[PDB]
């Protein structure tokens, strides 16, 4: 009911680094591919968290 | 064998660590994958190296 | 094993099979049938069903 | 309990709806609407809109 919203802005986003942090089995994602997430690039990213 | 990350990536049309350096499936491929736990047979409190 | 669900070994085996274009060696289990001519019949040749 | 996580039981229950041709016996909690004539209004008639 609470959840957390952070502002990722001006940095270099590494997404191949996110798989050896948390013990997730799928990088669940809706309109991109996982794979693909470096090659092309963003404005702004938004976190959530609960 | 390979970690629970990369289940995933023992597909046609896959890249990242093993679908680019380690194993590689083709584009065209017809077969099957069968993928299961080993935390008992293939894992040891000090590690597995 | 005191490692999370998604970082767990993982045992893959990959069967790849070749489609038949040569004459076929490993088949499935299948009883055969004896040869018929000049009737309209319904065939299966190593899998091929007319 | 010694074998392995595919040879598990698991218990299923499957729920069969069979569709609306008589009149409906089993639905929930929807309240009803008072009926009005003679007038374009939006109907929702036993789950079917229009
Ligand atoms: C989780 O984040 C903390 C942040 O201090 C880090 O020290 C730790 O290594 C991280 N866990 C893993 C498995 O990388």
């Amino acid at each position: 009911y609470a959840w957390n919203r952070k502002r990722i802005s001006n940095c270099v986003a590494d997404y191949s680094v996110i798989y050896n942090f948390a013990p997730f089995f799928a990088f669940k994602c809706y309109g991109v591919s996982p794979t693909k997430l470096n090659d092309l690039c963003f404005t702004n990213v938004y976190a959530d968290s609960f | 064998v390979i970690r629970g990350n990369e289940v995933s990536q023992i597909a046609p049309g896959q890249t990242g660590n093993i679908a680019d350096y380690n194993y590689k499936l083709p584009d065209d491929f017809t077969g099957c994958v069968i993928a299961w736990n080993s935390n008992k047979l293939d894992s040891k409190p000090s590690g597995n190296y | 094993p005191t490692y999370g669900v998604g970082h767990q070994p993982y045992r893959v085996v990959v069967l790849s099979f070749e489609l038949l274009h040569a004459p076929a060696t490993v088949c499935g289990p299948k009883k055969s049938t004896n040869l018929v001519k000049n009737k309209c019949v319904n065939f299966n040749f190593n899998g091929l069903t007319g």
